[PDB]
Parts: structure tokens; sequence; C-alpha cells
């Protein structure tokens, strides 16, 4: 069990 | 709309937002498919829709 990745150059407000 | 948190998510930049594994939150804007955004512990703010399953 892990946290998945965070993919912050997908985030909206960006 | 109810989510709860499948992990803590610690927020890193502003807009973020913070909350523990357990934790329930209130969708208030899941337009985008990737990050969501609600409110929890009296904050508004976004968050990576795969930490959280939807709930009843």
């Amino acid at each position: 069990i892990q946290p998945p990745p965070v993919n912050r150059n997908l985030k909206p407000d960006r | 709309t109810y989510v709860q948190a499948l992990f803590d998510f610690d927020p890193q930049e502003d807009g973020e937002l913070g909350f523990r594994r357990g934790d329930f939150i209130h969708v208030m804007d899941n337009s985008d498919p990737n990050w969501w955004k609600g409110a929890c512990h009296g904050q508004t703010g976004m968050f990576p829709r795969n930490y959280v399953t939807a709930v009843n």
C-alpha cells in the first residue's frame, strides 16, 4: 500500500 | 457530495487541501478529472482525485 504519485503539472490552476 | 481520504495528503502549494487518511471531504468542484476541489477542516482547496474515494 502506497500513496499514488502526485501529478502537479495536471493541476487545474495551471 | 462526499469523499473520504485514502491517504494523508500533505499540501505543498497554496491551494492544496490538507487532510489525513479517513477524513471526509465535501466535494465542491470535481470538473477536472485529475484534481478535485472541496472542503475539509474549515478550508477549501484541491487535491488529487485518486487520494480519495466517494462515499455514501
